[PDB]
């Protein structure tokens, strides 16, 4: 799985 | 003018989405990953270090109407904790039969292990606010932003399929593609993001519990994040469902037949259907298999990702005071 800004 | 483009699941399970865009003079068809959740438009090039290549690469010195933006630098990372930078060039973008002229284009020097690992993902398209891009000294603007004077309507649209193909629109609202009515709600840009407050939730055949959940809408996210005690809730009415330390979420047996589980917009109601929640297996021939639903603890804030987007047509509206707009489909 990707998370896309920190 | 208007665009029109098909998006396209990455794999099986519905990781991430790709949809092509054509980058310089002569056209470079490259596959991006659409992400509300950030503002850089960034690619695998000719710059890219050769041993973290493994992609379609952009090459600069190949388009006539490539132009080195002087002096300018961006570097980001994702809440993944996978990373890129390099350098900008600006050039003429077309999305679905859109052109922009002028468009940055970030030209990666060097990518983290997850980007080089993944040979389906040719770069990011950003389509958050550009208070959120990392260009230094000058932030630049998004596709979006770049389009709206040329567009038809200040919006763009988002129809992501289940296991299947799917479509972004720019300029225009194909009356065709959902049923009933679009409900918009209001958008807080404070922290860049499409940020809004749903206003509470439902699992399966219970109650609609009235309780604020403040999120964002993040189609570069492969699942739902929401608060402990909500998903605590939806798995409490799943009998094999627990808490696994070791994998890093809620598992439950791949037999179960999943309840459905409803978001509120307004005075609306979005249903995601139990078997959209059901991630997949944790290795191929597994009996256990991985939730769509899990907690935001860890993470700070609730995020609205492809488990719940692609349950709805959603319309993210640019206005000067922006909104954002779900309905059924």
């Amino acid at each position: 799985p990707t998370e896309x800004r920190e | 003018s208007t665009g029109s483009a098909t998006t396209t699941p990455i794999d099986s399970l519905d990781d991430a989405y790709i949809t092509p865009v054509q980058i310089g003079t002569p056209a470079q068809t490259l596959n991006l990953d659409f992400d509300t959740g950030s503002s850089d438009l960034w690619v695998f090039s000719s710059e890219t270090t050769a041993s973290e290549v493994x992609q379609t690469i952009y090459t600069p010195s190949k388009s006539t109407t490539a132009k080195l933006l002087s002096g300018a630098t961006w570097s980001i990372s994702y809440g993944d904790g996978s990373s890129s930078s390099g350098d900008v060039y600006t050039d003429t973008v077309s999305v679905g039969g859109l052109t922009v002229t002028g468009q940055a284009v970030e030209s990666a020097k060097k990518v983290s292990s997850s980007f080089t690992e993944d040979s389906t993902i040719d770069g990011l398209l950003g389509l958050a606010f550009s208070t959120l891009n990392t260009v230094s000294p000058t932030q630049q603007k998004t596709f979006f932003d770049n389009a709206k004077a040329s567009l038809d309507s200040p919006v763009f649209t988002a129809d992501l399929g289940y296991h299947a193909p799917g479509t972004y629109n720019f300029g225009f609202i194909d009356t065709t593609a959902y049923t009933g009515s679009i409900t918009y709600t209001a958008v807080s840009t404070k922290q860049g993001f499409w940020e809004w407050t749903s206003t509470g939730y439902a699992v399966g055949s219970g109650t609609f519990k009235s309780t604020s959940i403040d999120g964002i809408a993040d189609t570069g996210t492969t699942l739902l994040y929401l608060p402990a005690t909500v998903v605590s809730a939806y798995w409490a009415q799943v009998s094999g469902a627990k808490s696994s330390s070791s994998v890093g979420g809620y598992v439950f047996p791949c037999s179960a037949t999943l309840p459905s589980f409803t978001f509120g917009v307004g005075s609306a109601r979005i249903v995601i259907p139990g078997d959209y929640i059901d991630f997949g297996p944790i290795s191929t021939g597994s009996s256990s298999c991985f939730g769509g639903i899990q907690s935001s603890a860890g993470i700070g804030i609730n995020i609205f990702g492809d488990v719940a987007l692609k349950a709805a047509f959603v319309v993210f509206n640019g206005a000067t005071t922006p909104t954002l707009g779900f309905a059924s489909k």
